[PDB]
RNA sequence: CCGGUGAAAUUGAACUGGCCGUGAAGAUGCGGCCUACCCGUGGCAGGACGAAAAGACCCCGUGGAGCUUUACUGCAGCCU
RNA sequence: GGCGGUAGGGGAGCGUUCCCGAUGCCGAUGAAGGCCGACCCGCGAGGGCGGCUGGAGGUAAGGGAAGUGCGAAUGCCGGC
RNA sequence: CUGUUGGGAAGCAGCGCCAGAGAGGGUGAAAGCCCCGUAGGCGAAAGGUGGGGGGAUAGGUGAGGGUACCCGAGUACCCCGUGGUUCGUGGAGCCAUGGGGGAAUCUGGGCGGACCACCGCCUAAGGCUAAGUACUCCGGGUGACCGAUAGCGCACCAGUACCGUGAGGGAAAGGUGAAAAGAACCCCGGGAGGGGAGUGAAAUAGAGCCUGAAACCGUGGGCUUACAAGCAGUCACGGCCCCGCAAGGGGUUGUGGCGUGCCUAUUGAAGCAUGAGCCGGCGACUCACGGUCGUGGGCGAGCUUAAGCCGUUGAGGCGG
RNA sequence: GGGGAACCUGGGGAACUGAAACAUCUCAGUACCCAGAGGAGAGGAAAGAGAAAUCGACUCCCUGAGUAGCGGCGAGCGAA
């Protein structure tokens, strides 16, 4: 809600949040879905009785035949001919109003604050590139591999120091996908984030 | 795709402002070899209808 | 995302076979035949579960009628006295006491010849 | 909230219509039964019957078009001052679009109903029976010209 | 008849009688009555309205197609 | 108090294929599938349980997308 | 690394390690650390490329006054048919022109929807010009795409076999096992095919060799049938054989009660109205755009973007 | 000089179909035939647009816009 923790370079202090702290999950449910369909690459297809290679010639006359009545072999009633109402390729994206994700961005952040599962950072023993130069930072901060974590920073070095971490997924300061936020069971971010997240809302 | 309006209905009808549909009255440019001077009055004025107006509404819709 | 038939269409035909057990010839191994004769059964079993009483409802009476006419009176004349005695007891089955000790029933008869003659 | 357990509310799931069954929907696929049903019934809007439609109306509503079509005379749009009191000052069309009216329909005329803050409104025209309703307030210069 | 090789159309399934009635009213299949051991084989064709090519017949379709014409419109061609 | 029911309307559910759930879990001490059963849940479409076979994948609770549920079309392929 | 089931371990347990590499595939089953590889980094003597940089060259570079020279020809313009533009002769321009009449050099010539006057734009009848745009035989990456009746017709010697003179039509068919270690040898027998031994974890994996359903055929066993009239079942009782603990349960049926198959169209069936020999699989309301109603959520005199631009590559933000 | 899966320019160019018949109209200058240009093709530097004594070669996406308009003013067609 109002209160948030911070690992300063000089100790452990806090800060006052400017953030609405009500709830509405059918918003998030209606935001996750958007994120997941827009990443859907439109690729599935079958072939209707037109993109089938068989010709367009009656198989045997219907008059005086003994059997039934038929025509070209693209006919779905046959076999191997055409698809019925197959799934030609098509986009799944749309345009969800920004005011749903903006507010949707805030809602989820307080959700970790409301549970305390938050941390702004600024001090790092791992301001350089090494996965070992981080897990001890997590040791001296409070991440013992028990539960998952999302991480944000504007430094492409720390990402390296954890890009191979199964329980820690990289995230740039911008695309705070509500998916990965709710995906991970805990969150971490930096001021380099808390100026754009603020310039979004704050 | 992108529904085409019905210009043959635009020129004939006008959509109101309570959703109703109103057209000019019929019978005023043919039968007038002198018949009831009364009639040449309630036919020069617009009238509204009932069910079939929704048959018309859906022929417009962007306008 | 294709979803072929597969399991679904077979298991059902196995259930119809499961209820078509002992049905003559194709009527128990050919599917869309077994489907049929099951329709009639559930109907034939319906009506007859309504009928099984009327069967026994009838049978009991004849046995009763067999008893009263062994005292010397008809079933019609038997029941009335019981009814005149106002005895909502005689479940027409429970009047089977003609081989379930008879005096228990033989002296139900004389309690009929009272209130009528 | 963790990743799962963020389901929708209620009254919202699709479960669209699936009329290929044996007692759910019918073996005639819902709104079908009689005959003449597999392609379409023409357009049940303007047509059908084959009598005379209801296009039997007269279209006197004239000026139904020439050849170059429309012509560029400016659209006069009015504005009710009811919410012109939301702000105040030298209000001009320049910002009246920014507020939420006109929308480049352009050529602003003022009119309407209510108390008018003596706020000097610059526009292109004013409704008479509202201009004295302004006269007891402030000042009202006119547009450029034509 | 014996040895050897070995198809077909048809077929919802069958444990497939007769008669007198009923029944959209031509019943092996409904009611009543009569007859009849189970199963084959040789043959005859009364029934199963039998197999239909979607009857060789009649009608319908705001179907098709050929042909005709002082039906309609256009075209070639011909005159001009 | 009402609950026969065709066209038709509304509501509710079961099953299949795939995705988030997953660098998750079940699986060689045997998965999916196939033979059974007189066991159990459900009125249901269905879900669990014991036995046999098979031998490597299968995926809960809540959300999502469908090439989605067969008894016939003188339907099509194949087999008989 | 070791230990332990297992034919086989990557599984299970313990103790560790790497991390800019925990994405994947393989190895007898499920491997971050066995193998190729991914993160990241280096790289061609030769050909090509060039779109970024550089040199050179092609080309180009002033004004005032006067002159009375030149400015794209059957062309412009007008008419008779005509097409294109949304223009179906409509008030019908403009652009191109098949036919006919036939100009002028800036005192000129076209246009601004008949025509005229003014006002404004343009200078035609010579040609050229990258970029931004479409496509996918080819290569790469990717998939809420299929998985042998599906996916193109072909996963496989397929545009083959087969049909037709001919254009042209055009299929079916994958799966032993990880390893052929594929049955030496013996026996019946003409061989084929089998029995045994043996390999194999398994031959109940045997070379159309993963799974093996259903229709269909046969052998063995429990019940029944040669006085009986039948949509072939249902109900009741007894009877025979089996399971089980009282009691109960399974399978069969002798007798008695009742019993006019399914779907479709039909007012109407049992029907002498359509259809199906049977089984097993493929097979039938989805999608795009616009719109009416309903509903769920966002904001609320406001609500909202589209193409496109920055960025990891299943991140979003700007863009009014 | 010929080939090249589709894409591109030009020369020709239908009818089914829709109008619930059908001739103007639509399908449509689509499908098909021909010739040719290449990695692209075509167009391309105003005898332009269009109303401001304004924009400035050409192509391409969005909006304008199913607006203006075209129509046996019927289906329906469709700019700048
Ligand atoms: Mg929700
Ligand atoms: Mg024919
Ligand atoms: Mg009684
Ligand atoms: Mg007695
Ligand atoms: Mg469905
Ligand atoms: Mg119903
Ligand atoms: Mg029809
Ligand atoms: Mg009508
Ligand atoms: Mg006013
Ligand atoms: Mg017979
Ligand atoms: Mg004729
Ligand atoms: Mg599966
Ligand atoms: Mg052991
Ligand atoms: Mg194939
Ligand atoms: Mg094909
Ligand atoms: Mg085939
Ligand atoms: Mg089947």
């Amino acid at each position: 809600m109002y209160q948030i923790p911070v690992l300063s370079p000089s100790g452990r202090r806090e800060l006052a949040a400017d953030l609405p702290a009500e709830i509405n999950p059918h918003l998030l449910w209606e935001v996750v879905r958007w994120q997941l369909a827009k990443r859907r690459r439109g690729t599935a297809s079958t072939k209707t009785r037109g993109e089938v290679a068989y010709s367009g010639r009656k198989i045997w006359p219907q008059k005086h035949t003994g059997r039934a009545r038929h025509g070209d072999i693209g006919a779905p009633i046959f076999v191997g001919g055409g698809v019925v109402f197959g799934p030609k390729p098509r986009d799944y994206s749309y345009t969800l109003p920004k005011k749903v994700r903006k507010k949707g961005l805030a809602m989820a952040v307080a959700d970790r604050a409301r549970e305390g599962k938050l941390l702004l950072v600024e001090a790092f023993a791992g301001v350089n590139g090494k996965t070992k130069e981080f897990l001890a930072w997590a040791k001296e901060a409070g991440l013992d591999g028990s539960e998952s974590v999302l991480l944000v920073t504007g430094n492409e070095l720390v990402r390296r120091a954890a890009r191979n971490l199964p329980w820690v997924v990289t995230l740039a300061p911008e695309g705070l996908n509500v998916y990965d936020i709710v995906r991970t069971e805990r969150l971490v971010m930096d001021l380099d984030a808390w100026e754009v997240f603020q310039n979004r809302i704050g | 795709p992108k529904m085409k309006t019905h210009k043959g209905a635009k020129k004939r009808v006008k959509i109101t402002a309570s959703g109703k549909v109103v057209a000019m009255k019929t019978g005023k440019r043919h039968l007038n070899w002198q018949k009831s001077g009364k009639e040449i009055r309630q036919k020069g004025r617009k009238f509204v209808l009932a069910k079939p107006e929704a048959e018309r509404i859906k022929l417009l819709l962007p306008y | 995302p294709r979803a072929k038939t597969g399991v679904v269409r077979r298991r059902k035909h196995k259930k119809i076979l499961k209820l078509a057990k002992g049905y003559w010839g194709l009527r128990s191994k050919s599917f869309r035949k077994a489907r049929e004769t099951l329709f009639a059964a559930g109907n034939y079993a319906y009506a007859h579960r309504k009928r099984r009483k009327r069967d026994f409802r009838r049978l009991w009476i004849v046995r009763i009628n067999a008893a009263c006419r062994q005292h010397g009176l008809n079933y019609s004349t038997f029941i009335h006295g019981l009814k005149k005695a106002g005895i909502e007891v005689d479940r027409k089955n429970l009047a089977d006491l003609a081989v379930r000790e008879p005096q228990v029933f033989a002296e139900l008869v004389e309690r009929a010849k009272a209130a009528q003659g | 909230d963790l990743r799962p357990n963020p389901g929708a509310n209620k009254r919202r799931k699709r479960v669209g219509r699936g009329p290929g069954s044996g007692h759910g929907k019918t073996a005639t696929r819902g709104h079908k039964g009689q005959k003449s049903r597999s392609g379409g019934l023409k357009d049940p809007r303007r047509f059908e019957g084959g009598r005379s439609t209801t296009l039997m109306r007269l279209p006197k509503r004239g000026m139904q078009g020439q050849v170059p079509g429309e012509i560029k005379r400016p659209r006069y749009q009015g504005v009710n001052l009811k919410d012109l009191a939301r702000f105040e000052g030298e209000v001009t069309p320049e910002l009246l679009v920014r507020a939420g009216l006109l929308k480049k329909g352009y050529r602003l005329k003022i009119l309407g109903e209510g108390e008018a803050k003596p706020l000097k409104v610059v526009a292109h025209a004013f409704s008479k029976s509202a201009l004295e309703k302004l006269k007891a307030a402030g000042g009202e210069p006119v547009l450029l010209e034509a």
